C-alpha cells in the first residue's frame, strides 16, 4: 500500500515531461526554424507554390 | 492521324511549360539562400570588427 502511491506520486510528472517533449517536434515540423535548409514544411511548400 | 496528333503537341506543349515554371521557381529559391547565407557571413564580420 505505501509502495503504490510511491508510483502514483510520479506517474503525473512522467505524463507532463512526454507531452512536452512531444508538442517540441510537433511545431518544429511545421515553419522549420530554417538553422539549416534541410527541410521545411508548410512555409515552404506554400511559398514554392 | 492529323488531329491525334496535333492534340497529343498540345498537351505537351502546356506540359512544358508547366516545368519551365518550376525550374524559374527553384532559381529564384537558390538565389534567395545564397543572400540569407551572405548576409549572416556579413554580420559575423560586423561581430569580428
Amino acid at each position: 500500500e505505501r509502495k503504490y502511491l510511491e508510483l502514483k506520486s510520479q506517474k503525473n510528472l512522467y505524463l507532463a515531461r512526454l507531452k512536452s517533449a512531444i508538442a517540441a517536434q510537433k511545431i518544429e515540423e511545421i515553419a522549420g526554424n530554417l538553422d539549416n535548409a534541410s527541410a521545411s514544411s508548410l512555409f515552404e511548400r506554400i511559398e514554392t507554390k | 492521324l492529323l488531329e491525334r496528333l496535333l492534340g497529343e503537341m498540345e498537351l505537351e506543349l502546356i506540359e512544358l511549360r508547366r516545368a519551365l515554371a518550376q525550374t524559374i521557381a527553384t532559381f529564384k529559391s537558390t538565389e534567395r539562400q545564397r543572400d540569407a547565407q551572405q548576409l549572416i557571413a556579413q554580420r559575423w564580420y560586423e561581430k569580428a570588427q
